[PDB]
């Protein structure tokens, strides 16, 4: 059933499955109008899609002619979520096809299901998980892409970069979302923390930085603190 | 007028026939039910003292057959059965009226409730459901389970009920996924109404058939049965409006011939609002909305 802190080490069996956030597929800036109305201007936005065990992220790019002329578009983006979503399942060799899919956000499971229809034996999930994956867009390659295209367009990434080679999907999918959890409390701190030292750089194929794995202690360390200063300070701890 | 003779009372019972119900005492001298409106189905339903669950009963028309009513003490239930000799059942029943050992249906005559209830029911389509055509009445009990449940074990004791699902391929045409499910005018009326049903009146009595299956025999599967094909209606932006106005009669007389103290179990909260509130179809059902709020405001 639903995804939890229960059954957390499933996520790194050998079946296939999928996360998919959709947080990011409809957004908006929000401003005034001549006369004085408010109104809203989109941008292009992205579909999250993350094999948790491999890193193998689908970024399918939403660009805002998707929206023209269109009602309910808050609605609507859950509905292109899952078509998008079964596009890319349908796209896939049998052999590389989920076995499960799971939604960070419980209102997306109805469009998935009734796209998904063809695919009765993929099961689709929700999660009591608070996964960070909304801030995918405080990764800066990823916001890059997304913002400078000017036609659909799907994007291939590792989100893991080269970890794999030295660590586990466990211990990957922790360091991640420890990551992006820091970078959706503070960005400006959270991009301090991993940019400060210019000698460690970002190799043009990879989204983060070519840390050692001593370095890697230090900035986990950092991003651990952070996230816990910024909770006292929430709630006046 | 026809009758239903019982052969004898052995047990302490309630028996029920259509809305109305009667206590029956272990060997009282009870032969029968008379002056029942032809023209209608009817259902007549026991309840033995003993075991208050199961609920059983026997759905019928007189026009079809002289019926009539024994005690099977191996089976352990009244069962119905057909008299074929024509001259033998009238001697049988105007001895035990002459004898007055007969209740009469006891019809108000300012009363179409029965008839509301059962405006769309036809027996032939009850056959189709409890598919054992030796019988040309048809048992119903507490305990069966319809076909939709059994994908979800024998077949023989099935409710066959049209099987309505509203994420399915029957449901949702391939590219209109999203505009299928969210106003399913398209799997209502092609699907439904023209395809299998053919028309609204076979709908409707599948529904009204449904929710007295609920009612006399708590048939849980018949309560979803009857939400479900309540739902597809009231989720369709395009009904027809002759549909609309009749279904709010069949709600209304649904929700008035309901026990005030079952309201629980057979009344699912987000069907209702959402076909009172929220549907297309929030506007269209002015008498059975009224009903509600006034009768079961706790619900909503």
């Amino acid at each position: 059933g639903a995804m939890n802190s229960s059954n957390y080490a499933e996520l790194f069996n050998n079946d296939i499955k999928l996360f998919v956030d959709d947080t990011n597929v409809y957004r908006v800036t929000v401003h005034k109008t001549f006369e004085g109305n408010v109104a809203t201007k989109a941008i292009n936005g992205c579909i999250f899609t993350l094999n948790p065990k491999t890193g193998h992220l689908f970024l399918k790019i939403i660009h805002t002619s998707v929206w023209a002329g269109q009602k309910r578009l808050s609605q609507l983006a859950k509905w292109k979520t899952a078509e998008e979503v079964s596009a890319l399942v349908r796209s896939l060799p049998k052999e590389e096809q989920p076995k499960q899919i799971i939604v960070t956000r419980k209102a997306m499971l109805d469009p998935l299901e009734v796209h998904m229809l063809d695919f009765p034996n993929i099961a689709i999930r929700p999660t009591e998980l608070r996964l960070p994956f909304s801030a995918a867009m405080s990764i800066d390659k990823l916001s890059d892409v997304v913002m400078k295209a000017t036609e659909p367009q799907m994007v291939l990434f590792n989100i893991y970069d080269d970890w794999l080679d030295r660590i586990s999907s466990y211990t990957a999918f922790s360091r991640l979302t420890l990551l992006l959890r820091a970078l959706k409390t503070n960005e400006e701190s959270a991009k301090m923390i991993l940019l400060s030292d210019p000698t460690i750089t970002i190799k043009s194929y990879h989204l983060w930085p070519s840390f050692t794995d001593e370095q890697w202690i230090t900035i986990e360390s950092q991003m651990r603190d952070l996230i816990l200063t910024e909770y006292g300070r929430k709630y006046n701890v | 007028m026809n009758t239903v003779p019982f052969t004898s009372a052995p047990i302490e019972v309630t028996i029920g026939i259509d809305q109305y119900s009667f206590n029956v005492k272990e060997n009282q001298p009870f032969h029968g039910i008379k002056d029942i409106p032809i023209g209608h189905v009817h259902v007549i339903h026991f309840q033995h003292a003993d075991n208050s669950s199961m609920r059983y009963g026997y759905w019928f028309d007189c026009r079809m057959g002289n019926f009539y009513i024994q005690y099977d003490p191996k089976d352990g239930l009244y069962k119905m059965m057909e008299e074929r000799d024509g001259a033998k059942f009238e001697n049988i029943v105007h001895n035990f009226k002459e004898r007055q050992m007969m209740v009469s249906y006891p019809k108000i005559d300012e009363d179409d409730t029965w008839y509301n209830l059962t405006e769309f029911v036809q027996m032939d389509k009850i056959r189709k459901i409890v598919r054992k055509d030796e019988n040309q009445f048809s048992y119903v009990d507490s305990s069966m389970t319809t076909v939709q449940e059994n994908e979800l074990s024998d077949p023989a004791h099935s409710l066959n009920y049209t099987v309505i699902n509203f994420k399915s391929r029957e449901a949702i045409r391939p590219g209109h996924e999203m505009e299928d499910f969210l106003d399913k005018s398209y799997y209502l009326n092609t699907v439904m109404l023209q395809g299998i049903f053919k028309n609204s009146s076979n709908y409707f009595g599948e529904l009204q058939f449904a929710f007295l299956n609920a009612m006399f025999f708590g048939n849980y599967g018949s309560s979803l049965q009857w939400h479900a094909m309540i739902e597809l209606i009231c989720s369709s932006a395009t009904v027809p409006k002759h549909m609309l106005d009749k279904l709010d009669e069949i709600l209304y007389y649904q929700i008035k011939t309901l026990p005030e103290q079952y309201s629980d179990i057979l009344l699912n909260e987000r069907v209702w609002n959402i076909c009172l509130y929220s549907s297309f179809q929030k506007n269209s059902l002015h008498n059975t909305e009224k009903i509600m709020e006034n009768k079961y405001p706790e619900l909503l």
